[PDB]
């Protein structure tokens, strides 16, 4: 997260870290046994870490649970990044104040809606600096029109832009798969962008409201 | 020769550690891969990297 602020220990209880020997992606807990993240975060040997604040030191509120199953959306396209969504089943259910699930959306959010984006990703636009603690960012959902103007022929119906045209505030490497929560509902999954915090290049997110049916049914039959 | 190409992080926002052959240094080094649109000088291990690009 570039241009954000320290969230505060366990103030984003649905935030998880995907660990493969180190933090490589984020994710959201939507069920005591299920996590949603990005399809490009697919990796074998994933360990999910819940109740985390400082990802570098054990603080006692953590629960490390390995994934028993990783289901990438059947129509994920690695070239176009369309349908960049994945469900991870925990080997055992998490014990749900510091660890809680986030609600799926009843409907899609509109341009202008303010959302909270969180993660342990790079905090520099020019450079590298990974935080120990979780970072937060409030960014508004942008219109489909401007999103498409920022990325000609790259935005699908399953993606939305959020951020600032001026630059300086954005998601970045290490944030992928993390939540974009608006009005208490999970509306997006951090996905991609041209660099980080660049002017006229807002971050692109997976539009969760379009997958609610697939998620609910997929969770129930696995 | 893709072994002489600089490392490509790509547009995706993951922090995945991969290897690339650095012809200047004459060795495979690590770099952060974003998770999508990898070019060919991107390996999962130093061994794969040396086997494919070593001495390029
Ligand atoms: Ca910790």
């Amino acid at each position: 997260i570039v241009g954000g602020y320290t969230c505060g220990a366990n103030t984003v209880p649905y935030q998880v870290s995907l660990n493969s020997g180190y933090h490589f992606c984020g994710g959201s807990l939507i069920n005591s046994q299920w996590v949603v993240s990005a399809a490009h975060c697919y990796k074998s040997g994933i360990q999910v870490r819940l109740g985390e604040d400082n990802i570098n030191v054990v603080e006692g509120n953590e629960q490390f649970i390995s994934a028993s199953k990783s289901i990438v959306h059947p129509s994920y396209n690695s070239n176009t990044l369309n349908n960049d969504i994945m469900l991870i089943k925990l080997k055992s259910a998490a014990s749900l104040s510091r660890v809680a699930s986030i609600s799926l959306p009843t409907s899609c959010a509109s341009a202008g809606t303010q959302c909270l984006i969180s993660g342990w990703g790079n905090t520099k636009s020019s450079g590298t600096s990974y935080p120990d603690v979780l970072k937060c960012l409030k960014a508004p959902i942008l219109s489909d029109s401007s999103c498409k103007s920022a990325y000609p022929g790259q935005i699908t119906s399953n993606m939305f832009c959020a951020g600032y045209l001026e630059g300086g505030k954005d998601s970045c490497q290490g944030d992928s798969g993390g939540p974009v929560v608006c009005s208490g509902k999970l509306q997006g999954i951090v996905s991609w962008g041209s660099g980080c915090a660049q002017k006229n290049k807002p971050g692109v997110y997976t539009k969760v409201c379009n997958y609610v049916s697939w998620i609910k049914q997929t969770i129930a039959s696995n | 020769d893709f072994c002489l190409e600089p490392p490509y992080t790509g547009p995706c926002d993951a922090r995945i550690i991969r290897y690339f052959y650095n012809a200047k240094a004459g060795l495979c080094q690590t770099f952060v891969y974003g998770g999508c649109r990898a070019k060919r000088n991107n390996f999962k291990s130093a061994e794969d990297c040396l086997r494919t690009c070593g001495g390029a």
